[PDB]
């Protein structure tokens, strides 16, 4: 059988943070407090480019640290920064100027403590465009 | 934020 | 995790008209009444090939227009024609001989009205396909 | 618009039986009240390699069969027997390890009576993976 | 149909 | 396990 339906487009995404505590000897000039180092990320699988579809992505930091709302605009879309404290943090997710899309807004709650050496909380989920204009969809389907 | 276990 | 489930397979598809109100100048032999020159069509993303799953495409016109019964069965799958008025238009897609599938019908209202110069009124929906059949699923992953 | 929903990804697979009633003459050895010829299998559309992500297919015959487990570990996964009825097989198939996955569990009744010569029972349906991880899902992508 | 606004 | 038709 045959129907229509509107159309929609997926891109498996991975996203969230490696964390690792810090030795004796800490990075210099990182704050005494701070105990971990960790990466919080958004990246496509086996590491391919996401850029051809999302232009910068924006990271919001606990208010601890200064400038908290970080802004990635070219690949890697991660930052690495020492720290404390977990805490959530709002990943903003910014697709480029042809899918006339609105942010991608999502939690990841940053893990420092070890499992039940490094530590991780990564997803493998998938990004899911709905009705995607024909210009955008050409973008899509080149990778 | 809190310190980790 | 695994399971099964009936297979689907889908194919992007755009879907309207194109119009534009005509000048002081008409082209030759355009009966005096008509105002408005337009194109209804359906085609592929990026005007890429769909005749190799599409058989013939037939547009029914309005009764004011003779022949209306307008069957295309070769690509583009589209009809130009000069006219006074908008109407709906029920489009019949027929898939090739080893989808073995019934008519694909949907409808499409001619629009000659300026926006709220060139108007068009255009889908980019997705044709999904239940259950193809081994040689038409073979024929589908072609393109 | 965009959304996260989990990531899932689907193979189109084809399975069942093929069997044809044997005639005057049998093949030496097969017991005296068999009287057909028949193939279980599980097998890619256009007979493409599944055993990328399928380690081995086991067929439960009746246990009638002298050792009904069979263990078919390397493609094409199928197996073809001599018998004189029709039965329920259960096919369980394996995936390979870096999946992570348990065991698919389905079941084929196996068809010898003619059509209402060669007769077949064939189902050409799509395995779904809910979320796969990510060597998992680079080696879905690899075919 | 009807002509168009 | 039954003969077929």
């Amino acid at each position: 059988g045959s129907r229509i339906k509107t159309l929609s487009v997926s891109r498996p995404i991975i996203y969230g943070n490696t964390a690792k505590k810090m030795g004796s000897v800490k990075p210099p000039n990182a704050p005494a407090e701070h105990t971990h180092l960790w990466t919080i990320f958004v990246r496509g699988p086996q590491n391919e480019d996401i850029s051809y579809f999302i232009k910068k992505v924006v990271f919001k930091l606990h208010d601890t640290y200064p400038n908290p709302v970080r802004s990635i605009e070219a690949p890697p879309f991660e930052l690495t920064e020492t720290g404390w404290g977990e805490f959530d943090i709002n990943i903003k997710v910014y697709f480029v100027e042809e899918a006339n899309e609105k942010v991608l807004n999502f939690y990841h709650r940053l893990r420092l403590h070890p499992y039940a050496a490094e530590v991780s909380s990564v997803y493998f989920d998938e990004i899911v465009f709905n009705e995607p204009n024909e210009e955008f969809f050409k973008i899509l389907m080149s990778r | 934020k809190s310190a980790p276990a």
